Formats: C-alpha cells, sequence, structure tokens
RNA sequence: AGGA
C-alpha cells in the first residue's frame, strides 16, 4: 500500500511540501493606488528557466 | 395456573419465542435486565503466555479468549475465586485451559475454541467445555499462523457476571414488546401523512385485538402482555437463560428481606 | 481564553471517578465551554483567607446575574430548555407513579403531594403543576407575548404567581439567560444561593421527565410536503423571472438607476434582493408546513437550538452565495466557471444555490457554497486573533 | 499519509479565498482553519 | 467525531441494560445529542444513517457518493421494504422502566471515527514541583511536571 | 486510569450495609431506604410493588448518580402501619409472583418439542 | 366547605388549537342569559361535541397532602362525571353588575362571565370544578 | 483484522460464522444480503459486524518471521 | 509580561471537561488522580487534630 | 455499436484507469 | 474529455465511445489499453488553468448533450447543455475533491465548512495505516484493533484504499435525549 | 507539528 514520494533522511520520512509561486516572465499591468505618482506598472518578472 | 402467565410461542437450542401475561411492566423488565447481566457464567479470565510469534499481540489475544462462550452449566457448583479460601485459584473455584499452536503447514494455521483443553480436574460437573456451535466443529476462530508462528498460553476461566464485564453475558439481544396496537397511548407516533401508513405493524399485531377507531380512550387500562424473546449464546441453555434470570431476581430481593432481618 | 471575570469562577470540589472535570451545563455559557474537547484549568487556594476571597467574592451563585448586559449570564440550556417546553404544554399530563418521582428528585420538596389538576377519572397532574414544586415561593412573574390574554388561547406569555405557574408555556424568554427571566427574578427576590438550587432543581424534574419521555431528531424532521415542495419550486421559478425581466431591461438600456449609483450597482442591487426575497419565501413556506411534531420546529420553539433561517436552508432552499458583499465574481474572463457562457449575470451563473441540503447540491451549487463558506472562515481565523489585541 | 503527499504551501492581493480557478485543480474543503487557512491547499 | 465535522468526547458509558432498546432486542453503541444537527446543518449525517440502515440490512455497499442519482426518498422506500420505517426512526423503550419511549429515536449505523486525543494522555495536576533555573519559577508542560 | 473497580457495582464495600434506613423528616410516617450495590433492576421492581399496596401512601426512587450504584426509596404509609413492614410485604409478594413465573415457565418449556 | 356555584351550560363550540389532547370549550347558561363560559377540558378523559348539557359547579371543599386510595369507602364528592382542581388569578369587572373569574387548573384555563355569585367566588387555591352529563 | 468474536451491539458469537460465511459467497456464489441471513445475522448490528469486517491478518500474515 | 503580569503557577491542574446534569450549578466534579495531588495546607488546630491525624 | 455514446458510469472506468497508470503522488515521482 | 462538433451522424459528441469504456474495462479484468491508450489516441487532454480560459466545459456527458425534441421531484435542481459550442466534458465532477474530502458522504448535504472539518479530523483519526505496523520502529504509532470499512463509501475511495486500510467502526447510533450526559 |  506504500505510496512512496517521500524520502528518508537519517532514519525519518521526510515530504517536500509544494512551495507556490507567481510565474516567471509574465506581463502584468496593475493599477496604483490613489495617494501615489504612478497610476498604473506594467510589471515583468523575468528569470531564467 | 397461579399469578403471571408464560405462552411459549417458538423454542429452539439458542431462542425462546413467548408471551408473559398477568405481569408489571416493571417485573418484564427488571427480568429483562436480569438475564441480561446479572446471571453467572463463566469465562476465561487470566491469560499467562508463554510464547507468542504471531501478528496479533498478547492482550488482543487475550481480549478474545475471554469473549470464547464457555460451559456453564453446573456454574451452580463453582465457587467465586474471591469467596474462595486459596491464595489465588483452584479447581473448587476455577477451570484451567491451555492453548498450544504452531505452524506446521506451509499453508495458514487455524487456532480455534476448539483447540483448548481442560488441565484442571472438573470434578464431573459440565463446566469449562468450549462451546461449539459451528457446523464443522471448530467453534470461534482465535488466530492464524504462518510456519515458526507458536502460541503457548494458559488460561483461568473463572465465574462471573455481566455486570464486571460483558464477556459473562449469558444472553445476546433480548426482544421485547407490549402493546402493538398503541392502545396505552405510551408513545405518540411521528408522521408526515399517516401514522397508521408509515408505521409498519408488528407480528404481535396479531395476537392482540385492534382498537376499532369508534371506542372511546381507555384510560384504565394498564400494561400486561409481553411479547418476549432471549437469545442463548450457549454458555447456559435458552430455558436457563429464562430460569435463571428469574430466580437470580427472587435471590436479590430475598437478599433485602433478609437484609432487614439482619437489622 | 478568560475574557470575562466569569472566565474564572469558584466552585464547590466533589471528588469523583474517571479522569475529568465535570461541570453543571448552566455554568457552560459564563466559560464558553463545550465538550467537543474543551480543557479548563482549576486552582488551589492555601490560605483560609484566599478561599474566603473565591467562597464569598468569586463564586458561581454569586456570578448569576452579570454586570455586563444587566441580566443573568447563565440559564436552562440543552436537553433541560428543550424538554421544559415539552413538559409545559396543555397536552401534557403525568401519571401518579411518575409524579411520586418526579417529586422525589427535588431535593429540596416539603413532602406535601399536590393535588392533582384531574381527579377523577384518573387522578393526573399537568406539566406546569410539577415543575412548579422547582419554583420556590413568593416568586411572581408576568409576561405578554403577541396575543397573550388573560385567557392565553395560544398558551403565550408567561403567569407565575407565588411560585406556581398559571398559564404559558416555559421556554428561552422564562428560563432562559434573559432580562425579566425566571433566574433575573429568583436571583433579584431570593437570593444566589436559592437562585442556584432553582437550576438544579428545575434540571433534575426536566431531565428525568425527558429521560422518560423521550428525544431524538432524523431526515423525517428536514422533509417538506409533496406539494409544499412543488410551491418552493415554482417561488424560485418565479423569482428567476423576476431576475431574467430585470436582465432583459438593462439589456436594452431601459434600466434607470438610483441616485449615487451606477446602472450596474442598480441592477445588481435588485437580482441580489429578489433571490433573498425568494430564498425566505420558499423557507417561510416550509416552516409553516413542518407540524408541531417536527422536532426540528421543537427545538426552535423551545430556543434550545435552531432558527427559521436553518429550516430554510435544510428543507427548501440554500439561497444565494456571496463574497464580499457582491455576488460570486467573473474569477475567468467574464464567467464564474468555464461550464458556463461569458456575460452570464444568471442566478445559476453568480452562485445563487437553488436547492436544500435535503436535495442535495450541483457541482457549481457546490464550489460556489465552498467559496462564500471559505471567506466565513477566513475572518473566523482572522477576527480571533483581531478581537484579542482589542480586549487586552 | 495520502493528503501530507498532496499538500502545498503559499508563503508570505487575497490568497486565502477559494478562487473560481482553484476549480478541479485544488480543494474547495480541505484547508485548516486557523493562521494556515487557505494558505495551504491540497490538491 | 462521525464523517461531518460531528466532534465530541464522551460523558458517560452504560451497559446494555440501561441503554434504550429497539423492541427487536438492539440497542445503541453510541447516544449523540438531537440539539447537533440543527445549527450545524449537516444533513448528510442524517443520510449516512438511512443509506447505512438499509446496507447493513441489505447486504450492499451504500453509495454516500457526491453528485449522484440517489434521494432520500429512494433510500426511504428501501427501509420501507425491509420493514423498518421509512425515514428512519424507530420506537425504543427506557432501559430503566422498561416503558416505551412518546418519542421514536432516529436509529441506525453511523461510521465514526477514533481520534488521537484521549483524556488520559492530556490530564496533569501539579502542587509543588520542578522549577526554572533562571527565572525560578514552575517548569513547561504534564511531561515535565510542569505547573 | 480514574476508572473504579467493575466489582464496586455489586460487590458490598468495606463496613458497608445493603440497607440503610433513615426517617424522613419532612412527613410523618415516612422513610428513606438507601439501597448499596443495586440499582434500577431491584429499585423500580420494589417501587412498583408498593404502588400495589393500598395503605402506601408514597413510594418512589431515584439513582442520584450513575457512577454509583445505589437507590435512596422512599416509603410513607398510613399511621399505624410501618413503612419497614410494607417495603418487608411488597418485597415477599415480589419473589411470591416470581415463584409462580418461575413454575409456570418450567411447565411450559416440559411442554415444547424443540 | 359547601358549594359555591351551580348552573347547566350548552357548548357552542369545542377547540383543539394543535391540542391532541385538550380542547377548549365555549359554553352558554340555559337558565341565566347574562352567563357565559370558556373552559379547557381534558378530551381524552371526557369527551365533548358542541350541544351538551352539562352542569357546572364550583365548591371550596371535597389543604395539606393528597391521598389516593380508601375512597372505595370514602364519600367521593362527585355525583359528576369530570372533576378538576386549581386557581383563582383574575377578578375582572365587565361593567354593570356583570363579572368574570378566571380559573387555572394546572394550565387548564377557565373564564367564567355572570352577575349574582358575588356571595360567593373567591381568589382560592381552593377551587373545585366539577362536571355531569 | 481478524474475526471479531462476538457482535458489539449485541453480543452473539460470530467468531465462527467467517469462514462459513467467505465460503457461501465464492463455492456458494450467493450475494451477501443472502450469505449473512443464512448464517442466521438477523439484527443489523451483527450483519454489520461480518458485511463490514476488513480480515487485515492475511496481510500480515504474508510478512516472514 | 511573560514573568511578572503572567506566571507558571503550583497548585493548578487541567484537565478535559465533560457535562454533568447531577452536578450542583456551583460544583465542580474532580477526578479522584487529580484531588490526590492538589494539597491544601491546614494547621493543626484543636478543631481539626483528630481529624488530620487520621488523614495523615 | 462499438462507437457508442458514454454513460455517467462509464467515467469511473476512466478514472480506474488513471490512477491505474498514475497512481496517488504522481506528482511528486514524475 | 474531449468533445467534437466532428460526428457525421448528428451532434457534437465526447471523442471517447462505449467501445474504449469496454477496451480499458477488458484490461481491468487482466489484474493492453492504458490512460496512455486514451491520451495518445486523443479522447482526453491536459488543460492547465490558464488553457481552461478559452474552453467550455459539460458537468455529465449524457445529460449535457442531446436537447429536447413527468420530471423526479426528489432529485436535485439542474440546469441543461444549451450550448452547442462544448470543447470539452468533465470525467466526473467530484474530481474537484482531494484525498480527504473524498472520504465525506453526501457532501453536496452539507454546509460548506462541516466539510472542511472533515477534511482535518479523519487525519487525527486511528486505523490501520500500513500493513508492516509490527515491523518499523516508528516514535508513536496507533492501529485499530478491530476496523472496519465504512457501510456509506464514496466511488472515490476506491483508488484511496479507505476500504482496505480504514479510520472507524460503523456504530449503532442514535440520536437521542437520553440522561442528559 | 496539533488541539478549544
Ligand atoms: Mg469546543
Ligand atoms: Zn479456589
Ligand atoms: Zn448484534
Amino acid at each position: 500500500f506504500d505510496m512512496g514520494g517521500y524520502f528518508i533522511i537519517n532514519g525519518s520520512e521526510k515530504v517536500l511540501i509544494a512551495q507556490e509561486r507567481s510565474a516567471g516572465n509574465i506581463v502584468q499591468v496593475f493599477k496604483k493606488a490613489a495617494p501615489s505618482p504612478i497610476s498604473h506598472v506594467a510589471e515583468i518578472r523575468s528569470a531564467l528557466e | 395456573e397461579e399469578g403471571p402467565q408464560v405462552k411459549i410461542r417458538e423454542a429452539s437450542k439458542d431462542n425462546v419465542d413467548f408471551i408473559l401475561s398477568n405481569v408489571d411492566l416493571a417485573m418484564a423488565n427488571s427480568l429483562r435486565r436480569v438475564m441480561i447481566a446479572e446471571i453467572p457464567t463463566l469465562a476465561i479470565d487470566s491469560v499467562e503466555v508463554e510464547t507468542n510469534t504471531t501478528v496479533l499481540a498478547d492482550e488482543f489475544i487475550a481480549h478474545r479468549l475471554g469473549l470464547i462462550p464457555l460451559q456453564s452449566m453446573d456454574i451452580e457448583q463453582l465457587e467465586y475465586s474471591r469467596d474462595c479460601f486459596c491464595e489465588d485459584h483452584c479447581d473448587k473455584c476455577s477451570v484451567v485451559l491451555t492453548l498450544q499452536a504452531f505452524g506446521e503447514s506451509e499453508s495458514t494455521t487455524n487456532v480455534y475454541s476448539k483447540d483448548l483443553v481442560i488441565v484442571s480436574n472438573l470434578m464431573g460437573r459440565n463446566i469449562g467445555h468450549p462451546i461449539i456451535q459451528d457446523k464443522e466443529g471448530n467453534g470461534v476462530l482465535i488466530c492464524k499462523l504462518r510456519k515458526g508462528q507458536e502460541l503457548k498460553l494458559t488460561c483461568v476461566a473463572k465465574k462471573g457476571i455481566a455486570k464486571e464485564h460483558a464477556k459473562w453475558g449469558p444472553a445476546a439481544a433480548i426482544e421485547f414488546e407490549y402493546d402493538p396496537w398503541n392502545k396505552l397511548k405510551h408513545t405518540d407516533y411521528w408522521y408526515e401523512q399517516d401514522s397508521a401508513k408509515e408505521w409498519p405493524q408488528s407480528k404481535n399485531c396479531e395476537y392482540e385485538d385492534p382498537p376499532n377507531e369508534g371506542d372511546p380512550f381507555d384510560y384504565k387500562a394498564q400494561a400486561d402482555t409481553f411479547y418476549m424473546n432471549v437469545e442463548s449464546v450457549g454458555s447456559i441453555p435458552v430455558d436457563q437463560v429464562v430460569v435463571r434470570g428469574i430466580d437470580t431476581l427472587q435471590k436479590k430481593v430475598a437478599s433485602i428481606l433478609l437484609a432487614l432481618t439482619q437489622m | 481564553p478568560s475574557l470575562h471575570k466569569m472566565s474564572m469562577m469558584a466552585h464547590r470540589v466533589k471528588v469523583i471517578p474517571y479522569s475529568t472535570f465535570r461541570l453543571n451545563l448552566s455554568v457552560t455559557s459564563p466559560y464558553n465551554a463545550d465538550f467537543d474537547g474543551d480543557e479548563m484549568n482549576l486552582h488551589v487556594p492555601q490560605s483560609e483567607e484566599t478561599r474566603a476571597e473565591l467562597s464569598q467574592l468569586c463564586a458561581v451563585p454569586l456570578q448569576i446575574v452579570s454586570p455586563q448586559s444587566n441580566k443573568p449570564c447563565m440559564g436552562i440550556v440543552q436537553d433541560t430548555l428543550c424538554g421544559i417546553r415539552k413538559l409545559t404544554l396543555r397536552d401534557t399530563f403525568i401519571e401518579l407513579d411518575q409524579v411520586l418521582n418526579m417529586l422525589y428528585w427535588v431535593p429540596d420538596w416539603d413532602g406535601v403531594i399536590p393535588t392533582p389538576a384531574i381527579i377523577k377519572p384518573k387522578p393526573l397532574w399537568s406539566g406546569k403543576q410539577i415543575l412548579s414544586v422547582a419554583i420556590p415561593n413568593g416568586i411572581h412573574l408576568q409576561r405578554f407575548d403577541e396575543g397573550t390574554t388573560l385567557l392565553s388561547p395560544k398558551d403565550n406569555g408567561m403567569l407565575i404567581i407565588d411560585g406556581q405557574i398559571i398559564f404559558g408555556v416555559v421556554e428561552k424568554k422564562t428560563v432562559g439567560s434573559s432580562n425579566g427571566g425566571l433566574i433575573h427574578v429568583v436571583t433579584r427576590e431570593k437570593g444566589p444561593q436559592v437562585c442556584a438550587k432553582l437550576f438544579g432543581n428545575i434540571q433534575k424534574v426536566v431531565n428525568f421527565w425527558l429521560l422518560h419521555n423521550g428525544f431524538s431528531t432524523g431526515i423525517g424532521d428536514t422533509i417538506a410536503d409533496g406539494p409544499t415542495m412543488r410551491e418552493i419550486t415554482e417561488t424560485i421559478a418565479e423569482a428567476k423571472k423576476k431576475v431574467l425581466d430585470v436582465t432583459k431591461e438593462a439589456q436594452a438600456n431601459l434600466l434607470t438607476a438610483k441616485h449615487g449609483m451606477t446602472l450596474r450597482e442598480s441592477f445588481e442591487d435588485n437580482v441580489v434582493r429578489f433571490l433573498n426575497e425568494a430564498r425566505d419565501k420558499a423557507g417561510r413556506l416550509a416552516e409553516v408546513n413542518l407540524k408541531d411534531l417536527n422536532n426540528v420546529k421543537q427545538m426552535v420553539m423551545a430556543g434550545s437550538k435552531g432558527s427559521f433561517i436553518n429550516i430554510a436552508q435544510m428543507s427548501a432552499c440554500v439561497g444565494q452565495q456571496s463574497v464580499e458583499g457582491k455576488r460570486i465574481a467573473f474569477g475567468f474572463v467574464d464567467r464564474t466557471l468555464p461550464h458556463f457562457s461569458k456575460d452570464d449575470y444568471s442566478p445559476e451563473s453568480k452562485g445563487f444555490v437553488e436547492n436544500s441540503y435535503l436535495r442535495g447540491l450541483t457541482p457549481q451549487e457546490f464550489f460556489f457554497h465552498a467559496m462564500g463558506g471559505r471567506e466565513g472562515l477566513i475572518d473566523t481565523a482572522v477576527k480571533t486573533a483581531e478581537t484579542g489585541y482589542i480586549q487586552r | 499519509t495520502l493528503s501530507h503527499l498532496r499538500r502545498t504551501n503559499t508563503p508570505i492581493a487575497k490568497p486565502r479565498q477559494l478562487h473560481n480557478t482553484h476549480w478541479g485543480l485544488v480543494c474547495p474543503a480541505e484547508t485548516p482553519e486557523g493562521q494556515a487557512c487557505g494558505l495551504v491547499k491540497n490538491l | 467525531a462521525s464523517r461531518h465535522g460531528q466532534k465530541g468526547t464522551i460523558g458517560i458509558t452504560y451497559r446494555r441494560e440501561d441503554m434504550p432498546f429497539t423492541a427487536e432486542g438492539i440497542v445503541p453503541d453510541l447516544i449523540i445529542n438531537p440539539h447537533a444537527i440543527p445549527s450545524r446543518m449537516t444533513v448528510a449525517h442524517l443520510i449516512e444513517c438511512l443509506l447505512s440502515k438499509v446496507a447493513a440490512l441489505s447486504g450492499n455497499e451504500g453509495d454516500a457518493s457526491p453528485f449522484t442519482d440517489i434521494t432520500v426518498e429512494g433510500i426511504s422506500k428501501l427501509l420501507r421494504e425491509h420493514g423498518y420505517q421509512s425515514r428512519g426512526f424507530e420506537v425504543m423503550y427506557n432501559g430503566h422502566t422498561g416503558k416505551k419511549l412518546m418519542a421514536q429515536i432516529f436509529f441506525g449505523p453511523t461510521y465514526y471515527q477514533r481520534l488521537r486525543h484521549m483524556v488520559d494522555d492530556k490530564i496533569h495536576a501539579r502542587a509543588r514541583g520542578p522549577m526554572q533555573v533562571l527565572t525560578r519559577q514552575p517548569v513547561e508542560g504534564r511531561s515535565r511536571d510542569g505547573g | 486510569m480514574n476508572a473504579p473497580d467493575r466489582f464496586e457495582l455489586f460487590l458490598l464495600g468495606e463496613g458497608e450495609s445493603k440497607l440503610k434506613i433513615d426517617p424522613d423528616t419532612k412527613a410523618p410516617n415516612a422513610v428513606v431506604i438507601t439501597f448499596e450495590k443495586e440499582d434500577h433492576t431491584l429499585g423500580n421492581l420494589i417501587r412498583a410493588e408498593l404502588l400495589n399496596d393500598r395503605k402506601v401512601l408514597f413510594a418512589a426512587y431515584k439513582v442520584e448518580h450513575p457512577f454509583f450504584a445505589r437507590f435512596k426509596l422512599r416509603i410513607q404509609t398510613t399511621e399505624g402501619y410501618d413503612p419497614k413492614d410494607a417495603l418487608k410485604n411488597a418485597c415477599n409478594s415480589i419473589i411470591n409472583k416470581l415463584g409462580a413465573l418461575k413454575t409456570n415457565f418450567e411447565t411450559e418449556w416440559n411442554l415444547q418439542t424443540l | 366547605s359547601n358549594t359555591l356555584f351551580d348552573d347547566i351550560f350548552q357548548v357552542s363550540e369545542v377547540d383543539p388549537g394543535r391540542y391532541n389532547k385538550v380542547c377548549r370549550i365555549e359554553a352558554a347558561s340555559t337558565t341565566q342569559d347574562q352567563c357565559k363560559l370558556t373552559l379547557d377540558i381534558n378530551v381524552e378523559l371526557f369527551p365533548v361535541a358542541a350541544q351538551d348539557s352539562l352542569t357546572v359547579t364550583i365548591a371550596s371543599s371535597l389543604t395539606r397532602s393528597w391521598r389516593p386510595p380508601q375512597a372505595g369507602d370514602r364519600s367521593l364528592a362527585d355525583d359528576y362525571d369530570y372533576v378538576m382542581y386549581g386557581t383563582a388569578y383574575k377578578f375582572e369587572e365587565v361593567s354593570k353588575d356583570l363579572i368574570a373569574v378566571y380559573y387555572s387548573f394546572g394550565g387548564l384555563l377557565m373564564r367564567l362571565e355572570g352577575n349574582y355569585r358575588n356571595l360567593n367566588n373567591l381568589k382560592q387555591e381552593n377551587a373545585y370544578l366539577l362536571i355531569r352529563r | 483484522m481478524i474475526v471479531p468474536v462476538r457482535c458489539f451491539s449485541c453480543g452473539k458469537v460470530v467468531g465462527d460464522k467467517w469462514e462459513s460465511y467467505l465460503n457461501l459467497l465464492q463455492e456458494d456464489e450467493l450475494d451477501e444480503g443472502t450469505a449473512l441471513s443464512r448464517l442466521g445475522l438477523k439484527r443489523y448490528c451483527c450483519r454489520r459486524m461480518i458485511l463490514t469486517h476488513v480480515d487485515l491478518i492475511e496481510k500480515f500474515l504474508r510478512y516472514n518471521p | 509580561r511573560g514573568n511578572l503580569m503572567g506566571k507558571r503557577v503550583d497548585f493548578s491542574a487541567r484537565t478535559v471537561i465533560s457535562g454533568d446534569p447531577n452536578l450542583e450549578l456551583d460544583q465542580v466534579g474532580v477526578p479522584k488522580s487529580i484531588a490526590k495531588t492538589l494539597t491544601y495546607p491546614e494547621v493543626v488546630t484543636p478543631y481539626n487534630i483528630d481529624r488530620l491525624t487520621q488523614l495523615v | 455499436d462499438e462507437s457508442a455514446p458514454i454513460t455517467a458510469e462509464d467515467s469511473w472506468a476512466v478514472i480506474s484507469a488513471f490512477f491505474r497508470e498514475k497512481g496517488l503522488v504522481s506528482q511528486q515521482l514524475d | 474529455f474531449i468533445v467534437e462538433d466532428d460526428e457525421s451522424l448528428g451532434h457534437k459528441e465526447l471523442k471517447v465511445r462505449k467501445g474504449h469504456i469496454a477496451k480499458l474495462m477488458a484490461t481491468e479484468y487482466q489484474d493492453e489499453y492504458t490512460w496512455s491508450s486514451l491520451l495518445n489516441e486523443g479522447l482526453v487532454e491536459y488543460i492547465d488553468a490558464e488553457e481552461e480560459e478559452s474552453i467550455l466545459i459539460a458537468m455529465q456527458p449524457e445529460d449535457l448533450e442531446p436537447a429536447e425534441a413527468d420530471v423526479d421531484p426528489a432529485k436535485r435542481i439542474r440546469v441543461s447543455h444549451h450550448a452547442t459550442t462544448f470543447t470539452h466534458c468533465e470525467i466526473h465532477p467530484s474530481m474537484i475533491l482531494g484525498v480527504a474530502a473524498s472520504i465525506i458522504p453526501f457532501p453536496d448535504h452539507n454546509q460548506s465548512p462541516r466539510n472542511t472539518y472533515q477534511s482535518a479530523m479523519g487525519k487525527q483519526a486511528m486505523g490501520v495505516f500500513l500493513t508492516n505496523y509490527n515491523v518499523r520502529m516508528d516514535t508513536m504509532a496507533n492501529i485499530l484493533y478491530y476496523p472496519q470499512k465504512p457501510l456509506g463509501t464514496t466511488r472515490a475511495m476506491e483508488y484511496l484504499k479507505f476500504r482496505e486500510l480504514p479510520a472507524g467502526q460503523n456504530a449503532i447510533v442514535a440520536i437521542a435525549c437520553y440522561s442528559g450526559y
């Protein structure tokens, strides 16, 4: 029945928890809040594969 | 014939269906309780484990051992160990059972209530025999072993009652009904449209006269006539589950009469 | 947490078996405890002086009427509240056998078997009568509910004269942690110890009577009439068309916005208001269609647990789901789920759960209810820490 | 054990809420109550 | 707890002769309060029961699957075919007296889970004991015999 | 761990009597018997049988708390009639009734073929 | 220690408003035109239909605890088929020479409207209610 | 994990009836509802005992010492 | 805040709570084990002298 | 009719095949 | 599932047909037609959230495919197959659920959070966690004595091995007011 | 890492 997907480290069964992140290389436009000189921003979180 | 009357409807090794009439509900119920709780039986109570190479734990097995029904016919001539005079136990107060099993076979080896052996001297009384009702004659399946799986243990079956542990329960379910037509108005039927259609009739509806709508409510009416069914587990025969129940309750009331007398 | 002076009260020890602290149920509320696995702390004084502080200032009976809200902070709950209604109806009569037991059960009982309300044919006592054995003399109470007269046709309100119930069914309003309450009057008139005795005395007779009468609740109590279900479906059906009509009216530029509101803001206000008016009518249909024998209605009537909305949601219609006040929004471009067409302002697209819990929710209805559900859990988890700091 | 091998963590506009986009990908009910509510997703 | 966020601890334990019984000699293993149900609107718990009661009698795995064509009215028809009253209620009798309960009890099987949290692992009491070294104040936690 | 012994349910304690009769102060010719290591089986049975006695004016019983197998039985009788006697009589009549029940079941069983 | 009111009434209406075992009755005195009656009756014990002739009596007697049997030999002050015991709670002055008394028999209420029984009906816990036919 | 001796609810021996039940299904081919009933398991408390059992013991036996 | 306004304290106990319809409002059911642990310092006075000698 | 439309119960035979191949920790492994 | 207008014989219908179902179940009895078999045949596709934006899904196939040309009251109120645009169909809606929720019987009949609670408690329920329990040395382990498979089950449990390794017992339950305990 |  034991499915696997875990590691045995110095005896203990360790699970690597999936860590959520925002996708890279993505064009996103956001309205910048009423007290700001900048009204709107275009962002790109560019990083190499 | 005298006071409260019985009329047996169906009898067997395991079950007694009957009608009890000219009795108070209090008395039928008191007897109902007594049968479940206070009739003495013999059951495995101490288990010394010599070797256990099984997949089951010592105490898991020990527990199952207590639940194995034992012949308690002559339980009346066995003393309650607590009342007995020996340092722990003896033949006067206990039945010694031995269970030795081993996986000789390549196939799974089964350990049954039949595999029990009496090592104590019985004094020729009917007691401690594992109850086998099983068709193939094996009784309860205690354990399973593969190969070098050995089971060696000794049992001390002692006299007891269900109040102390439900293992000394001489009866299984006790069926109990009165007034199948709600003539006494002892229940208020939950319904959506009609309580007559929604609530099924019982067997006992036949054994009693239907109320006939065009009649006033019998407030005068009290509850007598009780359709019961005592199911034995095998420790004691069904008749005795009833008889002993009557006797135990009698002896119980007797104690009160005597207690007043000592005072 | 200990957000009250009543979250820490002084009690009498009773040494008992089994590993749990045992508490009287009426003292549950001040602590805010329940038995779903709660744990409580016990502190033992060491000085004769220290004990005097506990017994004389912070003991449970003294804590009955709280200054927090100038009303009693303890009352009759659950079984005892549920049973107290059942026991005090005009229909409820008790035979001698049980009356004598119920009487013996009151520890401070005068030893005087009261005269039955009905002497021949058959001596029968009423619930009202034998409950009054717990009500001490000199206790005068009067309450007029809607439609109550001195002849109380509906067995409405309350009239207790010399600690004897004259008329009305006893429930939340009477024997609960209420302002004019039987508890509030007793404390103020008889004392804190006399009232604390009354607490037990009610729950000994009531619980005993309820033990023997019994009370249950099942799926049968959630189902409403075959024709009342037809009537509920058609109530939603007509309300759905009332929406479609406003939808087509706004699509044809004929809609005229309320001053200081978008044309859309105005539209949604109507749609939401229609679907909510609908969820209620559908509910109010069932709460009427469920007989006095409905175990749920019975719990609602006593004030022990449940309210209209619970019946409505279980029996009739769950209703419109909301997130941030607005209906379920277009998380996907111009739609709520990929199972829908674009620019769908319909009840079904924006989170209206047409179905009852009894009937079951559709995959969409389920997910939208889930979104709406998760919102509650977020604030519940947030509020918990935010609220704590305010207290501090 | 099964549900621990399908767990998701979200560290740090309105993350805790159940989004339309979570349909078919993340469980609408399996989430802790408390500081982790809606931040710890289950696949 | 059941599989419906319907958690609780034990209050008391009763033997069979105190427990309320069906005319059929059946007694509950567990007694839960009516009060849980209305405020919680955990309808599926009631259906779990009705469906499981049919399943136990019929000897067929009860399909309590989510989006299906199963109805309480359907399950009710099957239970009525088995002799019990359609909505699961059963006339029960008081265990102490033997007298019928005026109320019929919603009685049938329900899958209940034994949870990690047990009283004897929780219970703790101290009355003087180990002290910190720095603060010379009582130590932390039940294990350490803390205050 | 805090669980009592199972035999405490039925086995009398150290210097503990089955019956303990205390007189009822509140009412004349009334008494209170506390039955130790006893329960509903015998409580409700005695209560019900005393109800059948005409000279018994009051009869009730209570198991004050379930953790303990004991019950208080209150008996009030007409002046001159002793409540202890009332208990003795209803006690006796119960046995006499059971004697008939046993005899009648034994005759009915001895008539069966199974 | 004696009777307090005697008359015979005719039931106009019988009412069980969600009440399985009890009904509120509406009657009027065949003798006095001024006299009317409202009363809750255990209809399971003694049932009542409209247009029944019922002798309704009051009486302050026939205190302390209550004794059940021996009544075989005891003089049962009932020549009536249904008897109740309750308390007077309100004394309504319904104008002129007219008066109305309210009786509660453990929840089972009663309102009697008349005139003459001024030197009769009192604010007493002692108030029996006897009914025949 | 290994057949329960005696049904929790009523306490009727259920220990003997396992192999017999498993056989009324393989060899006799019968449906679960009839098999139980043949074995005299009337009340649903008794029926659920066998009908819902998961004889894990067999899996445990598959390991060596 | 942690060592002065608050403190870990002796003569304190804690367990799971459960309700009782047979307890009085102002009472608290204490497990035997918890009573057997927690202690009250009673000064030997002529009133208590004999009781205390037996408890001892 | 080896090319007839699929029913409601049929989707389960597909779900069976999904876990038959992918298992339950498909994600962690791959 | 993929839905194609591409059906000479009538309407817009699901690529997968009753023949593939039998072809899969032929392999199910063998324990040569895998999940990969449907994937490479192009009857089923993998749709991430971004792609999902441009598609249109049917919940049920049969119920949401051929249009109209009486109705049971006890069943829930459902919508329709109005669209002729359906690019895809939902395998089974109950698949939106994760491991824990999938053990909840009739979750479509519970208030939203009552389900969120069971998907937290089942993780603290005792049962058989693995059959090798007796052979492993773990700091703390709880095994239920006599586990039972649930009487009421989810079609989803099959793949979760729940009926093989349970977390509880089927208790005979009364919902009653008894001693008030 | 969990419990109210
Ligand atoms: Mg809680
Ligand atoms: Zn001996
Ligand atoms: Zn059973």
